[PDB]
């Protein structure tokens, strides 16, 4: 390992390593905006029935990610991303909820094992003693993928449903058009791949020593130009917690468990309390109407967020109208006519309807609550923009603490780093309570987010250089498994505690950041 | 097409469909040409003089065979253009029996139906049989033998003598042992037979005389069948005749009927044979059904043929439908056998193919064909492809006018039969007559009837038009056994025809002495000889006879006056209306004398005319059929005698519990099955010896008529000749309008005394025929029930109680209903039978009806009929009765004082039809009120209504209520319980039990025996008490009480009975009133309109939608759709009541203006869009519409469709096309009664 760690820093940082850097920052895009298409673009298309891919990226973390140090990392991300690409191109064109749902669920199962393998394989390239920089850059492309998946998300499909329907026409296929284009990083990085070789230290450890030194030639001669099974896969992975590599794992488990627990809870509340907000002050206002009697009158006109109470509706007539937030109580109609009248959230109580006619609408049954109809017919019958916008700058507040994290890990370190970024994010977690706004929330995303980024960051590089190049893939794999289930449980948790209380999922978020905080200390150095 | 590549006559020799044929014959023959038509069909254009070698000339035989008519010729065929045109007729014969599915079914079977290789005399060995194939000679040389199953030749020396021949074997009897063999079918297509028939006045009232040609295709179509059942080797032994009785003097001297033809002919002739003999054949058959599939289970080896033993044993398991269980061992199946043997035997039938063709024929072989009639068919203008005779859009096809010869008689040339008008002949003295041998009675002898009944029965355990699509449908096709190769047999094929039994021929001029006249002696004196001097009229029948030039008449002694006079040219006119006028007269007479029992019109004139009986008096006539019944009609009394039926045995299996169950439901189904079986074969007695002689009278009415206007006409014409130039051109006269009129008049007669003797057959079956059997069979009844009660104590209880024995004293005690509709076609017949039953079971307690503009009894037991001020009437109906829910708004009956009785109701019934109302006010939830009252001092019954059930109430003095319900929910879709006429009857034992009908059928049943004494009402109330709504009323009509409890069969065909087309409710269907429309098949969907035009189009959307209140009621809506209306296009009638066969318009109303509808039949399909144009539309488009169904027809007459619709596209659109659903449709008029509000 001496020889070979001094030839790589006599090679040096050059055009190769950016050139491989740009192309598998195209894989970490690939994974950020799959993270986004996931947690704000299905739960928006139907509730959270399509998080079961995450589930699926859980096998491919472990699938995809343990059987590249046994098989090799180019061949490996190769075919998890041309999996991943061409899966999500046939989830394009597809009819119904069902298949699609299974076609992203595989395309989760492709892509969940693309960030071991990026990592692992950028890893084995670059400079020892300028390695944690250069990792830490490549940490921003993966911010920048959910920025990119969400800044085009809210330009094609701002409306909410296009999932669940599929009785439409052939147009309304803006969210084709949208899975369509969200497997572009994937197909440039599949083109891209084609020209990088493989790993030069996993080249070596498998054998052929020539092929390494060609391909060491090859890096030399680049930058001087610029410059002028399963079982055994099973057992490997054994090797990496029930053996010598117990306590770091257990550790470094426990860290990706909490911080992918606290930041995929608030991630994804900070959206659904601003919507709460949003829903709150609305729901304040109302007309209240008492003892009406309304004789002989047409209505053609839209009325909205009114109650009526003991109304006496009598030779009315309701034609082409839009019903909105308006309830009926305690009313009592009589020969009224509705017809071409469109109903939202509209609901009639205890009303006595008498003699009326409900031709050509959407009044259906259960609109209905304990009436009793007299002599009565029934004739044939009938943008979350903002959502988009918060992740958005959530995700942008985070590229200012990425460059101050990058250049810094070679001086305070790998432990304290994460250490502080994770407490110092607790606090910031306490100060929440205390806001209750708009720009509150926005304010508070934006500083956890900041504060949140520095922790991944040394996270990846202390979970990279630990395990030698024959356990590293393997055990980045299962701990990335582990994070997309911290995923799945935050973003089930913090999302099902909206509207119900503040404290309870704030307070939760604090301890597991403090509890990781705590722990992230009890590690193996690395400087 | 089944004849593809006409053969023309001079094709070539190639040698698959045209060669040089040796046929088998006893001796040698010569090359016979022929043309193979289909696989394994031949047709031999050339007379048959090889097959039997007896009949080596062509000339008539001194001693003419014993057959009704008969034609000799012996040069026809003889030249090639001959040839030629009966290769064609006959080839147009087979397409059109090939293009009727039955006949495409029999074609199949006669295709399969290969004889049997089982001429090896070792038993393990496969061999063809030498006779029944034929040597193909080729004109290289050589000779290839080859198997078919037809073979159709010219006639035999007699030309209209069209028969079956099969080749026999020394030993073996193929045409009887399943084996079979070619069949040989002596046919022509170029004659045809003329008969008589004058059983079509009910259809067609304006036809003139008879004379009808039978359809070829039918006479070829009875060829085939007799083939059909010979290649199976089902055919019964020629020797078992239908013999008759031959000793008297009005019986017939003799002819053969083999049980074959009686077979053959099927339908009502079928029925001349007893169950017993059909099942003797059916086990006969069975049996060598069986043995056949033993010797190919034995056979393992085949000798003289190619193809493998495995594809002949396959070939023959598909053609008697046999079964082999994977292991080489073939084996029948009773249920297969009886599906093919009733296939062979009841599927095909003549009187099936008549009826599929809609073509005539006589309905017995008793109408025995009267005349030749040479025919051409080769020319597509007389004889049509499809249609027969009866080419469409012709005046021919209207009233089958293409078979009757005066009309169509350019297609029909008489020739002159060769057997003499008296050569076969009887004397009859007192003065000596002659009577041809085919004008007399059929008698059938006692032996060819059987009974099985005295036999005893033991009883274990276990003991027990669309069917001939259903049959169609599970047939099988595309399996037709392929040509074979076969080693050529000798330049020779010697065989001998089956034998025929001999027939002694019939003695001929017998004499009888007799002390008195018979009517074949009055029917010969209204003959003559139509010379040139004056006949007169006379009442004597001594001197009629005696006389030449005096002709017997029974009518009145005026009319032979007044024909006896002469008169003077200005007279003349008034002469001849006179006397048609007055022979209306006699011909239109009807006693009104009705108190006999269903003889309702007595014909007296019938007595004179025909010597019924020995009377000459009209009156004595009549008062000796009051007296006497039907029996004095009967020439010979039929016999019949039933015997001691057996007993019934039952097996026990000692402590047995849900065997012996078992073995009483037995009991009880093989009592029906007796029941059954005994009446079947009165039925069939009765067929065999009543009928036949009642259609001799009616044949013998119809030329005694026809003579009479004979002698009328030529009187006239001998009177007409006298007159010099001046006054015939002057006064002009000619005969045919006379005939038409004279003609019309006979058949209005006619129509009178066919009814006349449908009744009197009926009568005498119903009583003097049926109690005979009853007595017995009631009889065996109580013998049953002994032996059950025996069985349900048995002095024990180790068992399994009261209600084994409450069944058995039920069914045991009563009788089973006896109907022909289970035994007999005869449509006429039919009516007749049931029509009588409830005709006079009408008259009986109470007849509630409104005439002459009053409320009056029928019964004329009512003492007096109470109208209150408040009820109301229905003007277009004065029969209903409205009632409303007020004081006065009541009904009060005051019943007979004479049938009040305390302990009276025993068995008992009440009928009526009511209409309600559909319930609004929810206080009526739970309000009982009685709307018909019988109930005084805590006794009595009553008729109440409660939301939306029925409720009968019957209540005796000591308390016990007894109440019995029909509910029904006013929830739903569709109903048929609500606004709508509904027909309620009730009938009572009050020994069993009190069961409930609506408009015919079974909902409830209870047991009254706990009933005590229950007194009877002294008046009837109708009249709403206790309802509490204030707008209730009620519709009713056509009340009724029967003094005798009802039955199923009689309370049914009353509901028909009472049932002029109705609506929706149905009431009757009015003009010039809109009317909305429904669709059966399909209505939760409602009409629609579209751009209304000649592009405008009807339409079928939806859903109708739904009104409903609150636990009151739910139901889709009714007043969808725009509305029709109907109005009279050719009607007379002044009222806006339609009746059936209504020539009517048909318009709708949209956006409140009137549009005609009316489509155009040339756009291309058989469905025809209708549309809806305006008004002033173009007379072309068909728009005259005939009536629940309605046929659109062309302006021509022709039928342009069923209105229904089509599903054109994801449109439903409507068409006028010529489905088992689709043609059913309903009106809804505009109804108070339901209250749903219209916009
Ligand atoms: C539901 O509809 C039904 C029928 O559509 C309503 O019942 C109807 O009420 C009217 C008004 O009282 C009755 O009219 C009567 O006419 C006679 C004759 O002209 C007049 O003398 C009376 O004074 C009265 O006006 C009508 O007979 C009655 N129909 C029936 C079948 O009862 C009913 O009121 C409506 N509402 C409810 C809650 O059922
Ligand atoms: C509905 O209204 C009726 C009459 O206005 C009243 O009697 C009834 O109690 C009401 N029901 C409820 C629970 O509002
Ligand atoms: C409804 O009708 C009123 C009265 O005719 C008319 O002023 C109004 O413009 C109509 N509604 C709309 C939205 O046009």
């Amino acid at each position: 390992a001496h020889q070979y760690e001094t030839i790589m820093d006599e090679c040096g940082h050059g055009r190769f390593q950016w050139i491989l850097f740009f192309v598998l920052g195209l894989a970490l895009m690939a994974d950020g905006v799959e993270v986004f298409v996931v947690s704000f673009a299905l739960p928006s298309a139907e509730g959270m029935l399509g998080m079961i891919v995450y589930l699926g990226m859980m096998a491919g973390a472990f699938i995809l990610g343990g059987l590249a140090d046994k098989l090799g990392r180019k061949r490996v991300l190769s075919m998890s991303l041309a999996v991943n690409a061409s899966f999500a191109s046939l989830s394009s064109f597809v009819q119904g909820y069902g298949a699609f749902l299974f076609c992203r669920l595989i395309s989760g199962i492709g892509i969940g094992g693309a960030l071991p393998i990026v990592f692992a394989y950028f890893s084995e390239f670059l400079s020892r003693e300028k390695r944690g920089e250069h990792l830490s850059w490549l940490g921003i492309f993966w911010m920048t993928g959910g920025l990119y998946a969400s800044a085009m998300a809210w330009s094609i499909i701002p409306h909410y449903g296009w999932g669940f329907s599929m009785g439409t026409n052939y147009h309304f296929h803006s969210w084709r058009v949208f899975v369509i284009v969200c497997a572009l990083p994937c197909t440039v990085s599949m083109v891209a791949l084609k020209f990088m070789p493989e790993s030069p230290r996993f080249l070596l450890e498998m054998g052929k020593h020539d092929e390494a030194w060609m391909i060491l030639k090859q890096v030399h001669d680049t930058n001087m130009r610029a410059k002028g099974i399963f079982k055994q896969v099973w057992d490997n992975a054994l090797y990496c917690v029930m053996g010598p590599y117990r306590m770091n794992t257990l550790i470094l488990a426990v860290v990706w468990f909490a911080m992918a627990f606290s930041y995929y809870g608030l991630t994804v509340w900070f959206p659904d309390m601003i919507r709460y907000f949003q829903d709150e002050e609305y729901k304040s206002k109302m007309k209240v109407f008492f003892g009406e009697h309304v004789y002989g009158a047409t209505i053609n006109f839209t009325m909205e967020n009114q109650i009526h109470q003991h109304g006496k509706l009598v030779n009315d007539k309701f034609t082409r109208m839009y019903f909105k937030h308006v309830l009926f109580e305690d009313t009592f109609f009589d020969e009224c006519y509705f017809e071409d009248v469109t109903s939202t959230d509209t609901y009639f109580k205890n009303c006595t309807i008498e003699s009326t006619i409900f031709y050509n609408t959407d009044l259906y049954e259960h609109k209905f609550i304990n009436c009793r109809f007299i002599n009565s017919t029934f004739l044939e019958q009938k943008n979350d923009f903002l959502i988009y916008l918060v992740s958005f700058l959530g995700s942008l507040s985070v590229l200012p603490g990425n460059i101050i994290s990058a250049l810094l890990m070679d001086r305070i370190g790998r432990l304290k780093m994460i250490g502080g970024s994770m407490l110092i994010s607790a606090v910031c977690c306490f100060f929440l309570f205390f806001g209750n706004s708009e720009s509150a929330m926005i304010g508070w995303q934006c500083l956890f987010c900041g504060t949140s980024i520095a922790a991944w960051n040394a996270l990846d590089v202390i979970t990279v250089e630990l395990y030698p190049t024959n356990q590293r893939a393997t055990a980045f794999g299962i701990l990335n498994g582990l994070c997309k289930f911290g995923a799945i449980l935050g973003n089930t948790i913090f999302a099902s505690f909206v509207g119900i209380t503040k404290v309870v999922p704030i307070l939760l978020a604090a301890a597991s950041l403090v509890g990781g905080g705590l722990i992230a200390l009890r590690l193996p150095e690395t400087r | 097409p089944f004849v593809n590549k006409q053969f023309n006559y001079k094709d070539p020799v190639n040698g698959v469909d045209i060669a040089y044929i040796k046929i088998p014959n006893a001796g040698q023959m010569q090359p016979v040409k022929a043309f193979k038509i289909h696989n394994k069909i031949w047709v031999i254009p050339e007379r048959d003089t090889f097959t039997n070698p007896e009949e080596g000339d062509l000339n008539p035989p001194p001693e003419a065979k014993q057959v009704p008519v008969s034609y000799y010729d012996s040069t026809y065929l003889s030249t090639d253009n001959e040839k030629d045109n009966y290769l064609k007729g006959v080839t147009k014969l087979f397409e059109r029996i090939y293009s009727t599915d039955l006949g495409r079914m029999l074609l199949t079977s006669i295709v399969r139906g290969i004889p049997f290789w089982g001429g090896s005399t070792i038993d393990t060995e496969l061999k063809v049989i030498d006779t029944n194939c034929i040597n193909v000679i080729q004109p290289d040389g050589s000779y290839r033998s080859e198997e078919l199953n037809l073979v159709i030749i010219g006639p035999s020396a007699d030309i209209i003598q069209f028969e079956c021949k099969s080749f026999g074997h020394e030993v073996l009897n193929l045409t009887r042992n399943g084996y079979g063999s070619t069949q040989y079918i002596r046919f022509s297509p170029d004659f045809t037979f003329g008969f008589e028939e004058s059983l079509e006045v009910d259809t067609n009232p304006l036809l003139g005389a008879g004379k009808f040609a039978t359809d070829p295709a039918v006479t070829l179509a009875h060829q085939l069948i007799h083939a059909g059942h010979r290649l199976y080797g089902i055919a019964i032994n020629p020797n078992r005749v239908f013999k008759v009785n031959t000793n008297a003097y009005y019986e017939m001297s003799g002819l053969e009927v083999s049980f074959e033809e009686l077979r053959t002919f099927g339908g009502h002739d079928a029925k001349f044979i007893d169950s017993l003999q059909e099942n003797e054949f059916r086990l006969y058959y069975y049996n060598k059904f069986k043995d056949i599939a033993s010797t190919l289970n034995k056979a393992k080896s085949i000798v003289g043929t190619t193809a493998s033993l495995q594809y002949m044993k396959n070939v023959f398991k598909e053609k008697y439908l046999l079964s082999e269980d994977t292991s080489g061992k073939f084996s029948v199946d009773k249920l297969k056998f009886d599906k093919l043997y009733k296939m062979l035997t009841e599927i095909y039938t003549e009187d099936n193919f008549v009826k599929f063709f809609k073509v005539l024929n006589a309905k017995t072989f008793l109408n025995f064909d009267k005349a030749v009639f040479k025919i051409n068919i080769v020319p597509k203008v007389n004889y049509t492809i499809y249609d027969g005779f009866n080419l469409r859009n012709t005046n021919l096809a209207a009233n089958f006018n293409g078979q009757n010869t005066e009309i169509n008689n350019m297609n029909f040339t008489k020739l002159k039969n060769f057997t003499g008008l008296f050569e076969f002949y009887k004397l009859l003295c007192v003065l000596c007559i002659k009577v041809n041998n085919w004008d007399l009675f059929f008698s059938p002898s006692e032996d060819n009837f059987t009974n099985d009944l005295n036999k005893g029965e033991e009883i274990t355990s276990d003991t027990n038009l669309d069917l001939i699509q259903q049959y169609y449908l599970t047939f099988n096709f595309d399996n037709e056994p392929e040509n074979i190769s076969i080693e050529n047999l000798s330049s020779d094929i010697i065989g001998q025809l089956e034998l025929m039994p001999n027939i002694e021929r019939f003695p001929n001029g017998k004499k009888y002495e007799l002390d008195k006249y018979t009517m074949f002696h009055y029917l010969r004196a209204q003959e003559f000889e139509h010379g040139k001097s004056r006949i007169a009229l006379t009442n004597s029948v001594n001197e009629a006879l005696l006389n030449p030039s005096r002709v017997y008449t029974f009518f009145s002694s005026d009319y032979v006056k007044k024909v006896n006079k002469a008169t003077e040219a200005a007279m003349f006119l008034g002469w001849v209306e006179q006397l048609v006028y007055d022979f209306t007269d006699e011909t239109s007479e009807v006693s009104t004398t009705d108190k006999i029992a269903d003889i309702t019109i007595i014909i007296p004139y019938i007595g004179p005319a025909l010597n019924i009986g020995n009377m000459l008096y009209k009156d004595d006539f009549v008062g000796a059929l009051i007296f006497s019944g039907a029996v004095i009609l009967l020439e010979f009394i039929p016999e019949i005698a039933i015997p001691v039926l057996g007993t019934f045995a039952l097996v026990s299996y000692i402590a047995n519990k849900v065997l012996t169950v078992q073995t009483i439901d037995n009991a009880l189904s093989k009592r029906n099955e007796k029941w059954d079986e005994v009446y079947k074969y009165i039925v069939t007695n009765w067929l065999a010896k009543v009928n036949t002689q009642i259609d001799l009278i009616r044949k013998k009415m119809k030329e005694a008529l026809e003579n009479q206007a004979e002698a009328t006409k030529a009187i006239i014409n001998y009177q007409y000749n006298q007159y010099t130039e001046e006054e015939k051109n002057n006064i002009n006269f000619n005969i045919d309008d006379l005939s038409s009129k004279l003609n019309e008049s006979i058949n209005k007669a006619m129509i009178n005394i066919n009814k006349f003797l449908n009744q009197c057959s009926v009568s005498y079956l119903m009583n003097s025929m049926i109690p005979y059997g009853v007595k017995r069979l009631e009889d065996f009844d109580a013998s049953l029930k002994d032996a059950l009660l025996k069985y349900i104590y048995d002095n024990r209880g180790t068992l399994i109680v009261d209600r084994l024995k409450d069944k058995v004293n039920n069914t045991l005690s009563t009788d089973i209903p006896f109907q022909l509709s289970k035994y007999v076609d005869n449509q006429r017949l039919l009516s007749t039978f049931t029509e009588y039953i409830k005709n006079i079971i009408n008259t009986s307690i109470l007849n509630l009806r409104y005439e002459s503009n009053h409320l009056i009894d029928l019964s004329r037991y009512a003492s007096k009929i109470n109208i209150g001020s408040k009820v109301n009437f229905d003007p277009i109906d004065k029969n209903q009765i409205q009632l409303f829910n007020l004081e006065s708004s009541k009904i009060e009956v005051i019943l007979k004082n004479a049938i009040v009785y305390n302990s009276m109701y025993e068995n008992f019934s009440t009928s009526f039809w009511i209409r309600i109302p559909k319930y609004f006010n929810s206080i009526s939830l739970n309000n009982e009120y009685t709307i018909i009252n019988c109930m005084e001092n805590n006794s009595g019954w009553k008729v109440s209504l409660n939301y939306g059930e029925i409720i009968w109430t019957l209540q005796d003095t000591q308390e016990i209520k007894q109440r019995v319900v029909f509910k029904y929910s006013q929830m739903i879709n569709i109903s048929d319980y609500i606004n709508r006429w509904i027909f309620v009857t009730i009938t009572n034992n009050r020994l069993n039990n009190s069961k409930i009908y609506i408009n015919g059928r079974l909902i409830d049943q209870k047991p009254i025996s706990n009933l005590g004494n229950i007194h009877a009402s002294n008046n009837i109330m109708f009249k709403l008490d206790g309802c509490r709504d204030t707008h209730r009323y009620i519709w009713i009509k056509y009340f009724n009480l029967f003094d005798k409890e009802l039955n199923e069969k009689e309370i049914k065909d009353l509901y028909d009975n009472q049932s002029i087309l109705k609506d929706f409710w149905g009431d009757y269907l009015q003009y010039d009133k809109p009317y909305y429309m429904l669709n059966l098949y399909d209505p939760n969907k409602y009409v629609d309109v579209n751009n209304v035009g000649i592009r405008g189009y009807m339409y079928l959307k939806g859903p109708r939608g739904s009104v409903m209140t609150t636990n009151i009621y739910l139901n889709s809506s009714l007043y969808r759709g725009a509305k029709f209306i109907i109005k009279k296009y050719a009607s007379g009638n002044k009222d806006n009541i339609v009746r059936n066969n209504d020539r009517v318009y048909i318009n709708v109303v949209v956006k409140n203006k009137e549009y005609r509808l009316a489509t155009n039949a040339s756009q291309a399909g058989v469905e025809k869009i209708l549309s809806a144009l305006e008004i002033p539309d173009v007379g072309n488009l068909s728009q005259v519409v005939v009536m629940c169904k309605m046929n659109l027809q062309d302006n021509n007459g022709n039928d342009i469709g069923f209105i229904g619709f089509h599903q054109f596209n994801n449109i439903a659109k409507l068409v006028a096309s010529n489905r088992t659903l689709g043609c059913s449709w309903e009106f809804i008029p505009v109804d108070d009664g339901w209250g749903e509000r219209p916009l």
